[PDB]
């Protein structure tokens, strides 16, 4: 083409402002760009993937420069608990005197503190000086112009790597796990001995010292001698202090379970034993595929042979082999589905494993730090069966797979969506029911006839591990278990302490409230499912439109004929997920927020009475802890939660602004653009200057996706100055 | 009257008898039988 | 600019033809239907994209079908 | 290739060595090898239970580790022992 | 304490790695 | 058989009628594509109840 | 108890409760007096109250620390009163109208107009057909082993 | 000093910079190669 | 808007009650005036605080106030 | 008319007019009333005058007192 979008003729020769913004947001679709070879397509994928992967490396750069530079993390390291660690500085030349004044609080200049968790975990790795930061952040740089190199070296016309190279199976998952993955597990075991284990007993190992300062004193001589139990013999004492050498170890690796007396956190070697394992078995794992070197095992016919004699599969995995390798959006869904389960696992057990030091006792960062992962997860979970239906639409071939377990999935779409839809309306009537049953007498004055249903079966799960406040004896908790005798002398001591301790977020205490919020996320998890689900198998086709696969992922619609076609393509599904995604994930967040608000506050109680009806969440929750934020700047003065307070009205601006576009249609604005147009030709003076591109309305699709983003945009920005400022205000 | 009981019969008017007295029936066991969440 | 496509289920029955805003489809000879007639379109480049012409065929699946593309002047429907 | 039809899969399914073992030698180290893995649990278990003496995890010993292996081993032979009798072999 | 020339230091190597995206991303076009 | 006042089984897979029962009403012979009549005591989307289908499209049910 | 409950006869939480309750209601009369139709009402309001708490407390049911009666449904039956009891008997009629519904549209299926007998009912042959629910269960049994309740792939799908 | 590169960059990267970002942006997307 | 204009202003500046003496307390204290030039005096000095009466409405006579305020956000 | 007629009457059987005319100042306005099912009665506020019921908010007290009712026969 020879307009802005070069990649498409069609949006090339339109003659309105639609041109400019499809281009844009049709700029990384490059499998439908005009004149696609499918080996060009690998190779500019790749290269884009080291340029992503450059910025990441120059953001963490980033992090280290300006703690480095405008931080306080030495001060932090010397007063753990008493300093506030800071981000960035401030110049904002729009400020007053008082706002320079208020952000300089505890400082000697206006500065930013920091959320994110990076002092503790910088902390626990070894860092103890600001100039080792320093050399850090100039690593990562000289990392990320290598990187930029690599990818214009592999778009040269003598490196440009084959289709054949991209498509080599076998030798990619064979590396990625067993280096990627596994020597890489190894080197950290190795940093954890070798640097962070002796930061924390007092000892300095660099880069000065590190190939004179023996890890243990022992040496390498237990480890080829076979008499590894020596690297755990003397473990810290439940008195150590951490960063200090007073009651300090000798011990690199052990399996003592839970956590450092002192910093409430894991023990340092523990997690080097973790990694240790791990790298084992992921380095084995790695070698299961042909590799040119004759042992192995080939995918294709380990997929083919796995058909169940009774035929209740079918033909069973045959033809799937195919369809992966020569479908990058499968791949990507399969991905993205992984990682999502693997961000929410993050997230859950970051919190009650605690793995940095201090970590707990920040109650902010904490609660950032959750909210944060599990609303990623989200994304990345709605983005993998987005994809997935993309896969159904372009790469499905359905002669490939023939009789497939694919192919019979989509056989009895009917039976799965209804069933799903069942599931979403079960749940959906009784949880609601439920509240507003408990609301209603409560109102009324009767609080004892509410219907309030234990959770047993997860308390039933929290004993069989070791919590003794049920009264449930089994397993871990029964004392004559078989269990119990097992782990008694390696890993439970440990363990059962940190269970069993009130103060501790390991398997926290649940209660009547606790059920119904569960059964409320339950709901959200079926409803978002069932769109998402049937927008993949309804998006090669449907009743109403069974021709849907010639028209693609995304469409405006089908006309105003046979009953009317509005949302009726697949694209839609992903739109219409989306606001249900937020609204599940909302309502996981608040729980882990109110509930811990209540414990850090010392009245575990609010919440297990008011939990049972809605009025509860509204008035014990979002209102009694929006007074700090509403009370930023206030016609009395202002203090540094104002920015946080602003941006909270900030968000319901963006919100609000993005109903517009999902109520209103475009026939009412083109009308009025075509107005406007008039009036500039009819001007005088105005005349002398005139368009190149007709001024047009969005276009259908358009004004989903511009309304979904404000709604998206709001929802975080709001809930995160919340969260931020209700928590710091009141227990920072 | 015969088009009368069709009229009646239709289904709006059906449900709203119907609906009537099945609260009717669950407000007067309530009024007798009050304050119940479980068999006894 | 738009495509516009007939198929062998089309009867004939010139409804489409007496639909359209802009004089895209005609009525020309043929024998494959009782009618003798099949519809065509020989100035898709005037069509707005409308799909009124898919809502007065009456054959069970649409034997006309319009399926939106590049976008011109004519096809957006701008006067100005 | 891999692909198969029927009430038993070919042999050709249990690699290029299993694939030419009789049937009964397989169930012979099958019964063997699901032997060495229960013998090893159960001693170990008594090294985990014995009042002290087990502590910087002496417990873990390398033959009873290499032994415990053999559990999964067993499930693979005595699958490979049904393929081949209904192959023949 | 980060150091005048140290920051100076920094700068330079942010500079060619601006270049040097330019290039991938004139590549890539 | 196709055939005036028969009863088959629609085979198009785009028919809203698929795997549903019809009355053939009228069967042309005169070589047309679509030569038998059937109609349906169901609408479609559109409204309709009637279609034309070819021989091989449907099947009699008896 | 069960999850380190306790029975509700046994709670000082759950007495506390009730001397709370009433006391409201006996203030708010003092202001009202003798046998004035307000006084009397709030006076029989107490009875009510009265009644509630020891009818819970002679119950078997385990109140927590707030002194709320809390229910146990992992089907045990010492507690079947709370959910099992009860959900029978959602069952039961749950799935006589179910069944008397698919029943009656079956039925007028087969009529001159199909379609009217849905928007005006027969109301002569729904009564016959409603009453004929009670036996439910069995005849859904029997209709299932004669395969007449579940259909064959004779119905309607998508075109993929 | 290094101490006044916040108050010569800021007002650089917030201002000077996306003014010609735009306008550039602007020109390659009215030009007609 | 205008309704809220209408309380907002009202309580504020008219309502109220006045001693024997010449000592007018108004319900609101006078905060329109300064509090209504910003968006988050809104926020904060009416909604916020002039809901205090529906969420704390329950086990009071006021009850049905408080449901239907939730019921109807639904 | 039905509707203006239903208020009437149960300013004339289920309200505290009298109450209120005698003292307009203290009593409080009320002309519906609850039965005494399911907890409900809460909403039967102590408005004044030996009388229990739902606050009306309305108007019609003021109204008749201006045209002169007096009595509730009329
Ligand atoms: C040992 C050699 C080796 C190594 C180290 C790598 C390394 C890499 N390759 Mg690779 N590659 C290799 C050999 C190797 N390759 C060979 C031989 C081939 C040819 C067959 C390729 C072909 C190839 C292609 C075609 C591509 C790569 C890409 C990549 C990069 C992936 C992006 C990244 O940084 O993620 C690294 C991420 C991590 C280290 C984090 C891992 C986090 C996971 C979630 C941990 C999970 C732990 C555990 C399982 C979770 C438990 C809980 C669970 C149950 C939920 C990475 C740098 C991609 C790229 O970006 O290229 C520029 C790409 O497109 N490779
Ligand atoms: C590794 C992750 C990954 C990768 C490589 C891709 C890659 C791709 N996706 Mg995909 N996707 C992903 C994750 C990913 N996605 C996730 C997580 C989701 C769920 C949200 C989706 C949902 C999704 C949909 C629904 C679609 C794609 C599409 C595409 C293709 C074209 C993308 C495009 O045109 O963008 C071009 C560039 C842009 C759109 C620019 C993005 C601008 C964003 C929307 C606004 C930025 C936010 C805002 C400005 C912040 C300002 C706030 C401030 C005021 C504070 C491309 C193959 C499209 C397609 O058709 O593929 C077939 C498509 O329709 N994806
Ligand atoms: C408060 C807002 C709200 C509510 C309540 C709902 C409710 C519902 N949505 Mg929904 N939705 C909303 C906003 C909302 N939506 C928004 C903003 C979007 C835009 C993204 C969507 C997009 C969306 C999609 C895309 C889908 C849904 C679906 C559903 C249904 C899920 C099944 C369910 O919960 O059954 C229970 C339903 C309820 C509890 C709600 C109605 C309750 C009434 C009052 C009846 C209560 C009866 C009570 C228990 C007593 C009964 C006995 C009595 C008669 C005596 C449900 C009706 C799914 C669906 O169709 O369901 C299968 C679906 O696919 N919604
Ligand atoms: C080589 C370094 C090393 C060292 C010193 C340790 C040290 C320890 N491991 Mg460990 N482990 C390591 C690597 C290491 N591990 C790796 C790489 C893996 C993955 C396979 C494991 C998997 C592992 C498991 C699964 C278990 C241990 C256990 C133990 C503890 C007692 C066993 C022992 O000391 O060795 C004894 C080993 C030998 C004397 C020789 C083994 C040689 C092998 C078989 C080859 C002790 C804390 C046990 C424990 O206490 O946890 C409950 C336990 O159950 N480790
Ligand atoms: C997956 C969850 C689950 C499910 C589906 C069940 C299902 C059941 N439980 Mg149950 N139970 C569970 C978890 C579960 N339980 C847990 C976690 C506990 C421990 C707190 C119990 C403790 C329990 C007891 C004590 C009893 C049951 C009984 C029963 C049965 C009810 C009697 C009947 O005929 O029906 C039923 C099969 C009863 C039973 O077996 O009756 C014969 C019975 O007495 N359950
Ligand atoms: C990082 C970006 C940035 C920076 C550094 C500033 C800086 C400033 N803004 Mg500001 N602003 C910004 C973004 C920014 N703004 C954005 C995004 C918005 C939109 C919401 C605004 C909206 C805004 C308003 C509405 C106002 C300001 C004002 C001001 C000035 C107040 C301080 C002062 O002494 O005023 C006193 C002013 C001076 C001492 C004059 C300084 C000399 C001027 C700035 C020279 C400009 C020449 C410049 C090179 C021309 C640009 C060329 C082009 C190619 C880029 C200050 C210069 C106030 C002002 O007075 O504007 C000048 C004012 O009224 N800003
Ligand atoms: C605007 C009109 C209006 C409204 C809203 C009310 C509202 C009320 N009146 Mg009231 N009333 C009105 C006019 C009105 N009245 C008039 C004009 C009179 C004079 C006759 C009365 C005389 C009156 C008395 C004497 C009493 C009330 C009572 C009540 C309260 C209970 C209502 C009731 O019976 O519930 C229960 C409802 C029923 C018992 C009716 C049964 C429901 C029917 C069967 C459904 C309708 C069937 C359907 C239409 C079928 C269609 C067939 C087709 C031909 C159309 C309620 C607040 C009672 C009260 O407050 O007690 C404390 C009370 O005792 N009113
Ligand atoms: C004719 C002749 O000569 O013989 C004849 C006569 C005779 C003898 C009667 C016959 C026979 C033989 C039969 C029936 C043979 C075998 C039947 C068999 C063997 C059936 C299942 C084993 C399943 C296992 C092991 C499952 C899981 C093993 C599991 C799940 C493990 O996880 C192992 C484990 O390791 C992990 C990974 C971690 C370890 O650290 C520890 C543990 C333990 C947890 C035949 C067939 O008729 C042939
Ligand atoms: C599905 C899956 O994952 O399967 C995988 C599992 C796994 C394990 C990865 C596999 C592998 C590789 C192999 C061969 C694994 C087997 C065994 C393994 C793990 C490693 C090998 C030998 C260890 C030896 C010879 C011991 C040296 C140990 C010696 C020589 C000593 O005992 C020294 C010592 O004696 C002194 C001198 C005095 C004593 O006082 C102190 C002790 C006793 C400590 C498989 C089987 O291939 C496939
Ligand atoms: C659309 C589509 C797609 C996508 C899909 C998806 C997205 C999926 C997802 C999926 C998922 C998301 C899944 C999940 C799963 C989960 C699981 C599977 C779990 C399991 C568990 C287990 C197995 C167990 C565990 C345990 C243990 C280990 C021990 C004891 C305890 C317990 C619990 C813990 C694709 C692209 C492919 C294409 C086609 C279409
Ligand atoms: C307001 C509104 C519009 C009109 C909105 C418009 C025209 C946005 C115009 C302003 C934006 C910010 C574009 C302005 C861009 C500047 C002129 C600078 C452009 C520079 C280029 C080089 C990009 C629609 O077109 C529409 C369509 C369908 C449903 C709802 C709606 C809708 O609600
Ligand atoms: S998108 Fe427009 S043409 Fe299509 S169904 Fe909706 S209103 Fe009709
Ligand atoms: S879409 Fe509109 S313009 Fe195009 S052929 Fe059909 S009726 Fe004519």
């Amino acid at each position: 083409a020879t307009k802005f979008p070069k990649f498409s003729q069609a949006l090339a020769q339109d003659p309105a402002t639609r041109r400019i913004w499809y281009g844009i947001a049709t700029a990384h679709d490059l499998e439908a760009h005009d004149g696609m070879t499918e080996e060009n397509l690998y190779q500019k994928i790749f290269a884009s993937h080291f340029g992503h992967l450059a910025i990441i490396f120059l953001w963490t750069s980033g992090n280290l420069f300006h703690v480095a530079w405008q931080g306080n993390f030495e001060k932090w390291v010397s007063n753990p608990l008493k300093t506030r660690p800071i981000a960035h500085s401030i110049w904002d030349p729009h400020f007053g005197e008082s706002a320079l004044k208020a952000f300089s609080k505890g400082n000697t200049y206006p500065v930013n503190i920091t959320f994110s968790g990076l002092y503790q975990w910088w902390y626990t790795i070894g860092f103890r000086t600001n100039q080792e930061l320093y050399k850090g952040s100039i690593g990562l740089l000289l990392l990320a112009s290598v990187l930029l190199i690599a990818g214009w070296l592999h778009l040269q016309p003598k490196f440009r790597p084959s289709l054949s190279w991209f498509k080599n199976n076998e030798s990619r998952l064979n590396h990625h796990l067993s280096g990627l993955l596994g020597f890489s597990s190894l080197a950290w075991t190795g940093h954890l001995v070798h640097v962070a284990i002796p930061a924390s007993r007092g000892v300095h190992v660099g880069w000065d010292n590190f190939l004179t300062t023996p890890p243990h004193p022992a040496g390498l001589t237990p480890f080829f001698t076979g008499n590894w139990t020596v690297y755990a013999e003397n473990p810290d004492s439940a008195t150590h202090v951490f960063n200090t050498s007073e009651g300090s170890g000798t011990a690199i690796l052990t399996f003592l379970g839970g956590f450092h007396p002192q910093t409430q956190s894991l023990w340092l070697s523990d997690m080097a034993h973790h990694h240790l394992a791990i790298a084992v078995v992921f380095i084995v794992a790695g070698h299961m595929y042909r590799t040119n070197f004759g042992i192995g095992h080939n995918m294709k016919e380990i997929l083919d042979a796995h058909r169940p004699p009774g035929g209740r599969l079918g033909a069973g995995h045959v033809g799937l082999f195919e369809t992966i390798t020569n479908s990058l959006h499968m791949q990507l869904g399969l991905a993205l589905a992984c990682l999502g389960v693997a961000t929410s696992l993050t997230a859950q057990h970051m919190y009650a494993l605690t793995p940095y030091a201090y970590l707990s006792k920040d109650f902010t960062t904490e609660a950032a730090l959750y909210t944060h992962h599990q609303y990623i997860a989200g994304f990345l979970m709605v983005g993998a069966f987005a994809h997935g239906a993309i896969f159904f639409v372009r790469d499905y071939d359905p002669e490939l797979n023939k009789n497939n377990v694919l192919a019979r999935m989509l056989e009895h779409k009917e039976a799965i969506i209804s069933h799903l839809s069942w599931a979403s309306l079960f749940l959906g009537f009784h949880t609601l029911g439920l509240y507003i049953h408990n609301d209603t007498v409560v109102a009324f004055g009767q609080p004892e006839k509410q219907i309030l249903f234990e959770p047993l079966f997860a308390e039933y799960i929290q004993a069989a591990s070791g919590k003794a406040v049920y009264q449930f004896n089994v397993l871990l908790a029964s004392s004559t278990s078989p269990a119990t005798a097992a782990g008694n002398q390696v890993w439970l001591p440990g363990w059962l302490e940190a269970i069993n301790n009130p103060k501790t977020d390991l398997f926290l205490k649940i209660g009547p409230g606790d059920f119904l919020v569960h059964h409320a996320i339950a709901l959200g998890l079926h409803v978002t499912a069932l769109i998402l689900v049937k927008g993949a198998l309804d998006a090669r086709g449907s009743k109403l439109m069974p021709d849907k696969k010639d028209f693609g992922y995304s469409f405006p619609c089908d006309g105003p004929g046979r009953g009317g076609t509005c949302d009726i393509s697949a694209w839609d599904a992903f739109y219409l997920a989306m606001f249900w995604m937020l609204n599940t994930i909302g309502w996981v967040t608040f729980y882990w927020h109110w509930k811990h608000m209540t414990i850090w506050g010392g009245n575990p109680g609010q919440f297990d009475e008011s939990s049972n009806y809605i009025m509860g969440w509204l008035r014990d929750y979002l209102w009694l802890n929006s007074s700090p934020l509403i009370n930023g700047y206030n016609p009395f003065g202002m203090n540094n939660l104002s920015v946080w307070s602003w941006m909270f009205l900030f968000g319901h601006l963006i919100w609000a602004t993005g109903f517009m576009f999902l109520i209103s249609w475009r026939g009412y604005w083109q009308e009025l653009i075509e107005t406007l147009v008039w009036a500039h030709e009819r001007t005088p003076l105005a005349n002398l200057i005139r368009w190149r591109d007709k001024p047009v309305a969005l276009s259908i699709v358009q004004a989903r996706l511009v309304g979904l983003v404000h709604f998206s945009v709001g929802y975080i920005l709001t809930y995160a100055a919340f969260v931020i400022a209700s928590t710091s205000g009141k227990f920072a | 009257m015969n088009d009368f009981q069709k009229y009646l019969s239709t289904a709006p008017v059906l449900l709203t008898l119907w609906m009537t007295f099945t609260a009717g029936f669950i407000i007067e066991v309530n009024r007798f039988f009050p304050d119940m969440l479980g068999l006894y | 600019s738009h495509t516009v496509k007939i198929y062998d289920t089309c009867i004939g029955c010139t409804q489409c033809v007496r639909a359209c805003p802009t004089d895209v489809l005609e009525m020309v000879p043929w024998d494959g239907c009782k009618s003798g007639q099949i519809a065509s379109s020989p100035r898709v480049e005037d069509c707005v994209g409308c799909k009124r012409c898919e809502t007065a065929c009456p054959t069970d699946f649409l034997s006309v079908r319009v399926y939106l593309g590049a976008e011109t002047t004519r096809s957006l429907g701008l006067a100005y | 290739d891999m692909t198969w039809e029927g009430e038993y899969p070919p042999s050709k399914v249990l690699g290029p060595i299993m694939s030419k073992m009789p049937s009964g030698l397989l169930a012979i180290i099958s019964m063997a090898s699901l032997g060495v893995c229960v013998y090893s649990c159960v001693q170990t278990g008594f090294l985990l239970r014995e009042p002290g003496a087990i502590e910087n995890g002496s417990w873990v010993r390398w033959y009873y580790v290499v032994e415990g292996l053999g559990g999964p081993l067993a499930w693979g032979t005595h699958v490979a022992s049904w393929i081949q009798r209904k192959n023949g072999m | 304490m980060i150091t005048d020339f140290q920051v100076y230091i920094a700068l330079m190597a942010a500079l060619l790695a601006s270049v040097l995206a330019i290039r991938l991303g004139a590549t890539l076009y | 058989m196709i055939d005036r006042n028969s009863k088959v089984r629609i085979l198009r897979k785009e028919s809203y009628w698929f795997n549903q029962i019809g009355t053939v009403a009228t069967v042309d012979q005169s070589g047309i594509r679509y030569p038998a009549v059937v109609r349906f005591e169901s609408v479609n989307y559109a409204g309709t109840n009637t279609n034309n289908f070819a021989l091989d499209e449907l099947v009699e049910v008896k | 108890e069960i999850g380190g409950l306790t029975k509700c006869s046994e709670s000082a939480a759950f007495t506390k409760r009730l001397n709370a309750s009433v006391k409201k209601l006996e203030q708010r009369a003092s202001q009202y007096e003798a046998d004035s139709p307000p006084a009397l009402a709030l006076k029989q309001q107490v009875e009510r109250t009265q009644a509630r708490f020891d009818k819970y407390s002679r119950s078997e049911l385990l109140c927590g620390a707030d002194g709320l009666p809390h229910l146990v449904a992992d089907g045990r039956w010492s507690h079947a009163a709370e959910f099992i009891l009860p959900g029978f008997g959602f069952i039961y009629i749950s799935g006589w109208i179910g069944w008397v519904g698919r029943k009656y549209l079956r039925a007028v299926s087969t009529s001159a107009n199909p379609s009217e007998s849905e928007i005006i009912i027969n109301v002569p042959l729904a009564l016959k057909i409603m009453t004929t629910g009670y036996i439910w269960p069995i005849s859904a049994w029997q209709e299932l082993i004669s395969n007449d309740l579940v259909a064959v792939s004779e119905e309607i799908t998508v075109s993929p | 000093a290094a101490s006044f590169l916040p108050s010569i960059l800021v007002p650089l990267v917030g201002l000077i910079f996306p003014a010609f970002s735009m306008a550039l942006f602007f020109l390659y997307v009215q030009t007609d190669d | 808007v205008v309704i809220f204009h209408f309380s907002w202003k009202m309580q504020s500046d008219v309502w109220g009650t006045i001693t024997p003496d010449g000592a007018i307390s108004h319900i609101t204290g006078g905060n329109f005036a300064q509090s209504s030039i910003t968006i988050n005096g809104w926020l904060r000095d009416f909604l916020w605080s002039q809901a205090s009466q529906v969420i704390q409405s329950y086990g009071s006579a006021s009850s049905a106030y408080g449901l239907i305020f939730l019921g109807a956000h639904f | 008319f039905l509707w203006i007629s239903g208020m009437h009457f149960h300013g004339a059987y289920f309200s505290n007019y009298s109450a209120w005319l005698t003292d307009p100042i203290s009593i409080k306005q009320s002309s519906q009333v609850v039965w005494p099912i399911v907890g409900q009665e809460i909403l039967n506020a102590d408005v004044g005058g030996n009388f229990q019921g739902i606050q009306t908010t309305s108007g019609w007290f003021q109204m008749w007192r201006a045209e002169g009712i007096t009595s509730e026969v009329e």
